[PDB]
């Protein structure tokens, strides 16, 4: 019987909106999309969004720590947190007839939250524990730094925690934190697996914390800074970036092609990467293993642009040189008109594979709805992803080659240059 | 301190044989004679009565073969009573001894040396003078005349009754007219110990602060020495009735009285 | 409702090639898709002196054919956007592409072109010799995977299930241009291989893609005939490799399990839902509905721990692996077994109503994608001989009961010899004896 | 009437624990959901709770109490843990309902 | 297979393993006395009274 | 091992964590003494016992 | 690496229904189990004796 | 703690002594006159008794 459904989308008095698609998938995700993050904490209460990620296990107005967990469980559910600098979202999964059930918690977690003190207390040592198992990737750790040395404020803001300020959270911070920022206006209930009419008599009739739009991040200033790492590793990670792009700019859909050309990821296991003309360039360099990528950026009023590279120390030199060379050499029209036809190809299915996931859909859908209240439909970013000239393309490279570089870096050094030495 | 509290009825109990078994030993009308009463009342037990009893005498009455295997179990069971002290206190341990006001005492704590071995040596030489001056003044104030004359199987003293300190049960053992009840009766009377822990229903510790229970608490002493009175009685009129209703109410206090009265002492403090 | 949307799913249409191929896909309305062929090799059909050549194949299926060299392929492949992908287990080998469903045509070509003419450059191999010695000493930090490897070592001592996918030092410092070509030839074969894809894609123009590149055709009934492997004999047994300067110590235990093809193993997987899993970052901490995850947070026991299901053909391993302190480890294990015996002794209806649930959630979680869809069918028919919908395994993961869970455990756990394996400082887990005897009364 | 309120307070009296300085609430026995309420509580009123029991304990050894002047009123005795303890009995009971469903 | 079915019958629960145990040594002793027994008086045959009995045994 | 020997030694440990260093409330009256006066009381029946009983 | 890591062989102790390994082990395993048992189980009686 | 046998105050002494102690792997029959010290033991004592009532 089930069909073809239409991606509806209404948006109530209040500024809430809710996305919907029937894919009559036999499980369901739901989502709360908020506009919320790391970006708009202060020196003050730095670290509240992290906990605030954590937190969502701790019992609510209507339903306790207790009741939250065994209660999605008994239904083989699933509740979790993802969070940018900027964006943070509460969904859960379950089979489609257990939707209701699970909506309940969800519900209660991003608008009745009571963070009991002793709660909090017990959690905080957890932000310790957290954070320790994400920094065993080195690539997590130069991002912190490079976020910090990109910027002098909001962005500029740590993904977790600081070590000085575990334990030092409050409940009046993390109120305040929902309070000023988790308001209909700033909040999307996207919906993949149910009925529009459904998920929309839910937002309704029973979210609670409502109006305006709270609490607003200070504008993104960059800084163009140097934070470097001595800390023994034998392999180096460098990342040198530039102001690149904000999100919804059309000089976005540039950077992310000069992305593809430049090299962003394998797509042959173990292979290499021919269509990479970075990585090919790095190649040509070094002779002992490594890597490099092109890394690319895009927040809401700014991003960040350039290549990220992983190599031993004594050839991080080297290496970083031949990324920038060819960073360089694709700023002075050194892309063939096909390079950027491979690139729109690779983009093109790249992004149309980042949604076969339920996951990856549900992420995609709500981003707009969120930081537009649209479904770009995908005929439309096809068309506006080829509709990107050859000039583009070596434009993008010239404002990097051109504009103010702030790099990170962590490794033996030893061997690294300065940011005044590229 | 449920641990401590039943090692602490175990240790009860084997003092309580020991010093049966030992009133035996000089062997006087007494001796003999609160031993065959006793001992007796066992043949009541349903099917394996006088086999358990028959099997204890070592044959068809207390004879000879008791006394010596008596004389056995008096060497013996205070040496268990020393082993189950060592456990009694191992339990004891674990938490520290409870005080006064029933509440934490950890903000305030003091070393069991020099404040404890003083009170207690100070608490035994108060306790042992009264002791000396009865052991010495009065060496025969507690015990029976009765047992100044060597046991005859032939003559069976007029009053058969126990220690001071068996009194009580005595008495409860003589409330209940019927061979089977009175002994059930007399074993509960100490066996009921083992209940108390679970009839505690207030919401404090102590009695310390809880009238009610204080005045409850000291019926039921003042119940024992009634009994204990009543113990040492011959069986007729009055004894018999207000035996049977200091038995009575013995057993009522512990088993339903202290647990009513503690609920209800909760309601008074708005709990 | 559920039920119905399980209904609905597209069927997968499955035809045999005359020559012993067999095509299977799902076709669903979307743009992009995944096609691969999964092949009945591995290291299990390996033998002691060509140990880690599937393995060594894996490693050049991608660096050319001869149609098309290495610098070709690769620039072929990436300029459409596809992803290749592929690996390599003990009974289950698999090379797989990612695409527009628009080249699902010109992928079917390549694919074949893979696995019926890979190159095996000389020069290449001398290369890829260096790069596997590499990867073996990665690997070789990975307690976890060094772990299982010991399970199997001794679980299935001296047998061919005992032997890593990997191979050996030696088998790889002078395997031959000739040991690959023969593993090539002697195992990519037509009637142990399945054609699967799933995406936006005819099932018709996949098939005539394939009769087209899948030609070879047999001619004796051997070349039609798919070889039964000996069967591997399970050890109750134990292996202790100790490095007390190792930070946290990794225990695995295992009983024998019955193969792909039993029902049980439907019972098994809702008994390992029961117990479950746990790691230091999940929120729902002491509130965990999993008894052992509960203990493991109150009584910090572990850092993490995982039940498990490996079927193979004609066995398996049924067991758990935990993560630990050295001072924890006793007290881990000893809580673990102790959920094991519940699970023979005491289940409750409870307990299996959830775990169908979270069960059923993890049979549909596994299709989510075309990749995922793909290595599905790719299994099915090669262990099951066929697709097995997921309204078939919700109406047998239905019928699972307290009672039958009591049963089936009882059946392959109680009082069994386990097979055991610990690295790092295990001092305080200790003797096979006192395990084996968690092995019975609750 | 009245009657429920001159019990209490008559019965408060006659406890006799403000005589210590002590809140009725100071006085409970600490089982299992007293001492996890005792965990939640802020720390001022934890270093009150723990100062006039300590203070207590003091007078108990000394044989003496506080002067008529210090004694805790009936109608001023603030009942800090009673609003926790319940909460965590509340909790407690929520789940071995559950545990049993 | 006695071996099997001994096993799955009697000694693979515990609580009928102890049940075996129980009814195996009220059987056990029954048979090993008589057999002791029997052993020991065929090893004393006419030296012990049960033997000479009938000689005195006639009232 | 440990600086003061009455807490190092096997048996003065024992003795150290029962009979003096070990933590007693501060508060507790009269009605304490009878366990040590029990204690002392079985060891003297326990010694003028096995001095009745040599006769 | 330990790739290179094997378990050392048990036949000189093996009993005889588990010393092919290419059979299943679990057939003779109540056998194993039920004769070692036997003897524990006689071992009770005879002190139960 | 988890099991019984180490947290109750006495089990935790027969574990830690009859159970769960730490002992050579190589000790010989000469280790085990301990043991039959302590049995031994509690057979004179046992039939000791038995005697001294007679
Ligand atoms: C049992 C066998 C029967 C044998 C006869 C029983 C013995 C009878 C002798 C009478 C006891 C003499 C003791 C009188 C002392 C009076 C006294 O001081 O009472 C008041 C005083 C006030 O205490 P707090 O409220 O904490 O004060 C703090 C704030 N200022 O109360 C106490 O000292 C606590 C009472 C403890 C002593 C009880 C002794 C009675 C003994 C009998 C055994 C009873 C139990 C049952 C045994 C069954 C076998
Ligand atoms: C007529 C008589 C009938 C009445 C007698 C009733 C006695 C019955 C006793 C209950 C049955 C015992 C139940 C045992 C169950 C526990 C158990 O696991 O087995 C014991 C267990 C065996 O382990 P597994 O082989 O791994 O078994 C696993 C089962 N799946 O432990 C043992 O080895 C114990 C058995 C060996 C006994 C050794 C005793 C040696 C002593 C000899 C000296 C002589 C005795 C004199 C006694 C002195 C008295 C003053
Ligand atoms: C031979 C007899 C016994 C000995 C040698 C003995 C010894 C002790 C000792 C030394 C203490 C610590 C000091 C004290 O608090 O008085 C103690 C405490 C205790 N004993 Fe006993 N005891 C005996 C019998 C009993 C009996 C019959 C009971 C009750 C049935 C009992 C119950 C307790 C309890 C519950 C404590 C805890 C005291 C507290 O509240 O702090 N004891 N005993
Ligand atoms: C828990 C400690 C003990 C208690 C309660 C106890 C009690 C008694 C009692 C009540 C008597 C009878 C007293 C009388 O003559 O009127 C007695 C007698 C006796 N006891 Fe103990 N006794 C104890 C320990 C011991 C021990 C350990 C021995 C020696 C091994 C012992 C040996 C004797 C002897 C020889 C007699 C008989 C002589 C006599 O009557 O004085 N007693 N005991
Ligand atoms: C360390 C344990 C013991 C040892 C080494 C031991 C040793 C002995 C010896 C050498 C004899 C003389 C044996 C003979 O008749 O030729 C004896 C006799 C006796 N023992 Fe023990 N004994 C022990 C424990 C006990 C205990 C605890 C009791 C009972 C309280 C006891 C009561 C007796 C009695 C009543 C006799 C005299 C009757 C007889 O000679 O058979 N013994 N013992
Ligand atoms: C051998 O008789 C010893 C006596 C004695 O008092 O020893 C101290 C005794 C003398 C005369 C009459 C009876 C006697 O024994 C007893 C024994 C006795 O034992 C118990 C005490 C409490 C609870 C149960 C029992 C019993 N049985 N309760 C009362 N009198």
């Amino acid at each position: 019987c089930p069909g073809a459904e239409d991606l509806e989308i209404t948006k109530l008095p209040n500024g809430l909106i809710i996305a919907s698609l029937e894919n009559f998938s036999p499980a369901s995700r739901i989502g709360v999309f908020i506009k919320a993050g790391s970006r708009y904490e202060t020196t003050a209460n730095l670290g509240t969004a992290h906990l605030l990620r954590l937190a969502s296990p701790l019992t609510t107005k209507g339903a306790s720590s207790f009741r939250i967990t065994r209660g999605i469980e008994a239904v083989g559910g699933s509740l979790s947190v993802y969070s940018t600098r900027e964006k943070m979202t509460y969904c859960v999964e379950c089979l489609r007839d257990h939707v209701d059930t699970v909506m309940e918690y969800l519900l209660n977690v991003t608008t009745a939250p009571e963070f009991r003190p002793w709660e909090v207390t017990d959690l905080q040592p957890q932000l310790k524990v957290d954070k320790a198992v994400a920094f065993q990737s080195p690539q997590v750790g130069v991002l912190e730094n490079l976020h910090a040395a990109a910027y002098k404020t909001a962005l500029a803001n740590p993904l977790y925690c600081p070590d000085y300020r575990i334990g030092k959270i409050t409940s009046e911070q993390l109120h305040h934190f929902v309070q000023n920022n988790f308001t209909s206006a700033r909040m999307a209930l996207v919906g993949i697996g149910v009925k529009h009419s459904d998920l929309k008599q839910v937002a309704e009739q029973f979210l609670n914390i409502r109006s305006g739009a709270g609490t607003s991040s200070a504008k993104a200033t960059y800084w163009g800074g140097e934070i470097r790492e001595q800390n023994g590793h034998s392999l180096v990670h460098a990342a040198v970036v530039t102001e690149g792009a904000a999100v919804g700019s059309a000089e976005a859909n540039a950077f992310s092609v000069l992305q593809h050309v430049l090299g962003a990821g394998p797509l042959i296991k173990r292979g290499s990467s021919v269509t990479s003309k970075l990585y090919q360039g790095v190649a040509k360099a070094t002779t002992q293993p490594f890597d490099a990528s092109a890394f690319n950026v895009n927040y809401s009023d700014s991003g960040l642009f350039g290549f990220y590279t992983i190599s031993q120390a004594a050839h991080a030199g080297e290496v970083i040189r031949a990324a920038m060379n060819q960073l360089k050499a694709a700023a002075q029209g050194g892309v063939t008109e096909e390079d950027v036809t491979k690139a729109k190809n690779q983009l093109k299915a790249t992004y149309l594979m980042s949604v076969e996931t339920a996951q990856g859909l549900l992420n995609e859908i709500g981003s707009e709805a969120l930081l537009s209240g649209t479904h770009t439909a995908p005929s439309v970013v096809a068309q506006k992803i080829d509709s990107v000239t050859s000039a583009d393309v070596v434009n993008a490279a010239k404002k990097f080659v051109s504009g103010k570089k702030s790099m990170a870096a962590s490794g033996d050094l030893g061997s690294t240059p300065f940011l005044d030495e590229l | 301190y449920k641990e401590t509290w039943n090692t602490g009825v175990i240790l009860l109990l084997t003092l309580m044989a020991t010093a049966f078994v030992g009133y035996v030993l000089p062997w006087g009308q007494m001796s003999f004679w609160g031993a065959t009463v006793i001992t007796n009342l066992f043949s009541a037990i349903p099917y394996i009565g006088h086999t358990l009893v028959e099997w204890a005498w070592g044959g068809f009455s207390v004879d000879n073969p008791t006394l010596t295997r008596f004389f056995a179990l008096h060497f013996l069971l205070p040496f268990a009573i020393a082993g189950i002290t060592i456990i009694h206190l191992t339990f004891l341990h674990e938490s520290g001894s409870n005080n006064p006001l029933g509440i934490s005492s950890d903000s305030d704590k003091i070393p069991f040396h020099p404040y404890y071995s003083f009170k207690d040596i100070l608490g035994l030489t108060l306790m042992l003078t009264p002791f000396l001056t009865l052991a010495l003044f009065s060496p025969n104030l507690l015990g029976d005349p009765e047992n100044f004359t060597p046991a005859n199987p032939l003559v069976t003293p007029p009053h058969i009754k126990p220690e001071w300190y068996f009194l009580f049960a005595y008495a409860i053992l003589r409330s209940i007219p019927n061979k089977l009840g009175g002994v059930l009766a007399l074993a509960a009377s100490v066996l009921i110990l083992f209940l108390i822990p679970f009839l505690h229903k207030s919401k404090q510790r102590t009695m310390t602060f809880r009238p009610l229970s204080q005045t409850l608490f000291w019926l039921l002493v003042a119940n024992l020495l009634i009994l204990t009175w009543i113990g040492s009685q011959p069986v007729e009129h009055p004894f018999i009735i207000i035996g049977q209703m200091a038995s009575l109410s013995y057993f009522t206090i512990l088993l339903i009285l202290f647990p009513t009265i503690g609920t209800l002492e909760n309601k008074m403090l708005n709990y | 409702t559920y039920a119905q949307t399980l209904q609905n799913i597209p069927e997968t249409n499955v035809t045999t090639l005359d020559n012993g191929l067999r095509v299977a896909s799902e076709e669903s309305s979307q743009p992009t898709c995944t096609v691969g062929v999964w092949i009945g090799a591995g290291s299990r059909y390996e033998n002691e002196k060509n140990n880690g050549a599937g393995y060594f194949v894996e490693h050049l299926a991608f660096k050319g054919t001869k149609k098309r060299p290495c610098a070709a392929f690769e620039k072929e492949v990436e300029s459409m956007g596809a992803h290749f992908n592929g690996y390599t287990s003990r009974e289950q080998t698999a090379f797989y592409i990612k695409a527009l469903s628009k080249d699902m045509p010109k992928v079917v070509e390549l694919l074949a072109d893979v696995v019926q003419n890979c190159a095996l450059e000389e020069s290449q191999i001398e290369k890829e010799r260096g790069v596997i010695l590499q990867e073996l000493k990665e690997m070789d930090n990975d307690m976890t995977n060094v772990t299982f490897d010991y399970l199997h070592a001794t679980a299935f001592q001296g047998t061919a299930l005992a032997r890593t996918v990997e191979g050996t030092t030696e088998n790889i410092k002078h395997l031959t241009r000739a040991d690959l070509a023969s593993y090539i030839d002697t195992h990519f074969k037509a009637p142990r291989m399945v054609l699967a894809a799933a995406g936006g894609i005819s099932h018709k123009e996949l098939v005539d893609a394939a009769r087209q590149h899948f030609s070879g055709v047999s001619f004796t009934y051997k070349e039609d005939a798919v070889p039964i492997l000996p069967r591997c004999r399970f050890t109750g047994s134990e292996i202790r490799a100790r490095d007390d300067a190792l930070p946290v110590a990794h225990v695995a235990l295992a009983v024998e399990g019955p193969g792909w093809a039993d029902p049980d193993n439907v019972v098994l997987h809702v008994a390992n839902a029961i117990i479950g899993r746990y790691d230091r970052t999940f929120g729902g901490g002491k509130h965990l509905s999993s008894r052992l995850a509960a203990l493991a947070v109150e009584h910090k026991l572990c850092h993490s721990f995982q039940t498990f299901n490996t079927s193979y053909s004609d066995t398996g391993l049924f067991g758990f692996h935990f993560v630990a302190d050295p001072l924890s480890i006793d007290d881990m294990m000893f809580c673990a077994q102790g959920e094991w015996m519940r699970l023979c002794t005491s289940t409750t209806e409870s307990e299996v109503k959830r775990a169908k649930n979270h069960l059923r959630s993890a049979m549909v979680a596994q299709l989510d994608g075309t990749t995922p869809v793909c290595e599905t069918i790719g299994s099915h028919l090669l262990n099951y001989g066929r697709r097995i919908s997921l309204e078939e395994w919700d109406s047998r993961i239905s019928a699972v009961d307290a009672r039958m869970v009591r049963d089936v455990c009882s059946k392959y756990i109680y009082d069994k010899c386990p097979a055991l394996a610990a690295v790092g400082p295990i001092e305080q887990l200790l003797d096979y004896n006192r395990i084996r005897s968690g092995m019975y009364w609750i | 009437g009245r009657l429920m309120d001159r019990i209490r307070k008559w019965y408060y009296n006659a406890a006799g624990f403000n005589k210590y300085g002590l809140m009725r609430d100071d006085t409970l026995y600490e089982d299992d959901d007293v001492k996890e309420a005792l965990k939640r509580l802020p720390e001022d009123l934890y270093n009150e709770r723990m100062f006039r029991i300590k203070r207590a304990l003091d007078l108990s050894l000394k044989h003496r109490i506080l002067p008529k002047e210090q004694w805790v009123k009936y109608e001023e005795d603030k009942p800090y843990l009673e609003p926790y303890l319940k909460e965590v009995i509340r909790e407690r009971l929520e789940r071995e309902a559950w545990n049993k469903k | 297979a006695l071996l099997r079915q001994a096993y799955s019958a009697l000694f693979r629960r515990t609580s009928t393993f102890a049940l075996t145990v129980v009814l195996g040594a009220v059987l056990f002793e029954r048979a090993f006395d008589q057999g002791a027994d029997a052993i020991f008086e065929h090893l004393n045959e006419g030296k012990l009274w049960k033997h000479i009995k009938h000689k005195y045994e006639a009232s | 091992m440990a600086p003061n020997i009455r807490k190092s030694h096997p048996l003065l440990k024992m003795i150290n964590n029962s009979l003096i260093d070990l933590p007693a409330p501060s508060n507790i009256s009269a009605w304490w003494n009878f366990g040590s006066l029990l204690a002392v009381c079985l060891m003297t029946q326990i010694l003028t016992g096995l001095l009745l009983a040599m006769h | 690496v330990h790739n290179d890591v094997t378990v050392p062989d048990f036949s000189a102790y093996r009993r005889e229904d588990v010393m092919d390994a290419t059979t299943s082990s679990q057939t003779s395993s109540e056998d194993r189990k039920g004769f070692s048992y036997l003897v524990t189980a006689t071992a009770c009686v005879a002190t139960a004796y």
